[PDB]
Parts: structure tokens; sequence; C-alpha cells
């Protein structure tokens, strides 16, 4: 039995921590909603 | 139950203790999460019940109490923020420049940030605070890193 609990407001934070790269990938999406890499 | 707009944890008591299985967005009286978080089951909010209204396994999305309401889109140029809600931890904003998933049916923005599975459904926002999609359906690349699609639904 699943339940929900509030965790916060949805707002942009000025000066949030900035990280992560921006990869460009060729991918395939199957009927089950799974993404896979195309090489 | 609580109908206030914002981000919420999705919890279960079925496993050991209280376990966070994902996250979602309450907007305009509708609860939005990824299909793999709830498998389409009903949800509780205090003493109230939230019934599924729309869902799609291939898109990996589900809405409760009404139709999907989120329609903002990544502009393809600007940095966005993941509003990560990890299990047992405070909601935290992470800014990043999305990458791209190129598919036979078009391109989708993607965010290269790695959080525990229970963070699935956390919202990705633009500079106006609009939700441009949900984090948590993606892939594992060559160097072993996780990259999530920015998954967004259609507002009918
Ligand atoms: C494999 N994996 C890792 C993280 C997530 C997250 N929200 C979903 C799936």
């Amino acid at each position: 039995d699943m339940y929900i609990e509030r965790a916060g407001d949805i707002t942009w934070e000025k000066d949030a921590e900035v990280t992560g790269n921006s990869p460009r990938l060729d991918v395939a999406l199957d009927e089950s909603g799974d993404f896979s890499l195309v090489e | 139950g609580e109908t206030t707009d914002g981000v919420y944890r999705v919890m279960t008591r079925r496993l050991l203790g209280s376990t966070q299985v994902g996250v979602g967005v309450m907007q305009e009286g509708v609860f939005h999460t990824m299909w793999h978080v709830t498998k389409g089951a009903a949800l509780r909010s205090g003493e109230g019940r939230l019934d599924p209204y729309w869902g799609d396994v291939k898109q990996d999305l589900v809405s409760y109490c009404g139709p999907w309401k989120l329609d903002a889109a990544w502009d393809g140029l600007s940095e966005v923020q993941l509003l990560a809600v990890p299990p047992g931890e405070r909601a935290k904003n992470i800014q990043t420049l999305p990458g791209i998933f190129k598919t036979k049916d078009g391109d989708i923005g993607a965010v290269a940030l790695d959080y525990p599975a229970g963070t699935s459904g956390s919202p990705i926002l633009d500079k106006c605070g609009r939700v441009i999609g949900l984090y948590g359906n993606g892939v594992v690349i060559k160097n072993g890193s996780y990259v999530s699609a920015i998954t967004q639904g259609k507002r009918e």
C-alpha cells in the first residue's frame, strides 16, 4: 500500500550546485519503456 | 489528503520498514509520476485515495485524479535543474546542461546525474520553475555512468 508525503516546493534555486556533463547518445526505446544504447 | 502543489515522496510499507520507491509532482490537483514507480497501483494521501487516471508503460508515465497536466519543454539550449528527492534525504536542486538522446523518432533532452533508484519521478525544471519532465528512465553508458531521459507527457 503506497502513500505520498510532501517533500517541497517546485522552484528554481539561484546558485544551486552546478554539475553533470551533456552526452549526445544514439538510443533505442523498446515497447516495455526500456532505453538501450545503439552502437 | 494533501492536495497542495509541490514535490512528494512515494513510499511503501510492503518491504522492510518504510521504503521510498520514487517521487512525483502534484500540479492542478493531479499527481504525476513514472509508471515503473507505482506499476499503476492506487496511492494513499493521508486518509484519502488517489486513483490512476492515465498511464503508458512505453512513455513510463502515470497520472492520478486527472489527465497529465505538465506541458513545458526543454528549450534545447539552457541549463535546467533536477529537483532531486533522494530516499531519507532533503529535496535538493542540481543545475546541469542536458545532453541529448537521439532516437529514430526524434531527439529528447537527457540529464547525466546519478541518484538512488528511489529518486525516480523527481522533476526537472526550467528557469521559470516549470516542470519540463521527470527523471528516472534512462541508460548506462560505456564508462558505467547513468544518464536519464527528460521524460515529458502530453497535455490533452
Ligand atoms: C538505474 N537507475 C538509477 C537511478 C534512477 C533514478 N532516479 C533510475 C534508474
